[PDB]
């Protein structure tokens, strides 16, 4: 799992405010 | 990719060192040998 954090995180910062 | 080359990757090297481990390689196998046309059995549902 640990890589595909980055594979998302590079092209997409989490863009997270609320759950 | 860390000579003078950017962040990450280090992670890639870790992934393959653990791959060089066999036993985990045996369990890894518990997913490719009868899998080489069974990636094709995924699309069964993807069509079903």
């Amino acid at each position: 799992v640990y890589l595909f954090s980055i594979v998302g995180y590079l092209f997409f910062k989490d863009d997270f405010i609320l759950e | 990719m860390g000579l003078f080359v950017h962040e990450f990757f280090y992670s890639l090297l870790l992934f393959d060192l653990v791959y060089r481990e066999e036993t985990l390689l045996n369990v890894i196998k518990s997913v490719t040998r009868n899998g080489r046309p069974i990636i094709l059995t995924a699309a069964l549902a993807l069509i079903l």
